[PDB]
C-alpha cells in the first residue's frame, strides 16, 4: 500500500548479478527480453518494491 | 536429464538461469515435448545422491 520506489542511474547496470540474489518465481519483462537486459537499459530506472 | 525442481521450469526453449544458459539449451523454435516426472522416491538418498 505504501510501496518503496528506489531510482537508479549513473551506474553500468549488469543484470546476472540478480540471478546470485535469490531463486525467483518469476522473472517476466514486457518490451525486453531477459537475456538482453545487460544493455537496452536506460533512461530513468526504478525499483518498485 | 535428472533436474531439480526449481530448474524445470528453465527448460523451456528461450528462457534463463543457470540451466538453460550454461547446461542444456533448445532451439527457440524447436518443436517437441519435454516431459517431466518425479523421481524423489528414486534418486534421493539420505547421505546424498
Amino acid at each position: 500500500y505504501a510501496w518503496n520506489r528506489t531510482r537508479i542511474s549513473n551506474c553500468v547496470a549488469d543484470y546476472s548479478v540478480l540471478y546470485n540474489f535469490a531463486p525467483f518465481f518469476a522473472f517476466k519483462c514486457y518490451g525486453v527480453s531477459p537475456t538482453k537486459l545487460n544493455d537496452l537499459c536506460f533512461t530513468n530506472v526504478y525499483a518498485d518494491s | 536429464f535428472v533436474i531439480k525442481g526449481n530448474e524445470v521450469s528453465q527448460i523451456a526453449p528461450g528462457q534463463t538461469g543457470n540451466i538453460a544458459d550454461y547446461n542444456y539449451k533448445l532451439p527457440d523454435d524447436f518443436t517437441g515435448c519435454v516431459i517431466a516426472w518425479n523421481s524423489n522416491k528414486l534418486d534421493s538418498k539420505h547421505s546424498g545422491n
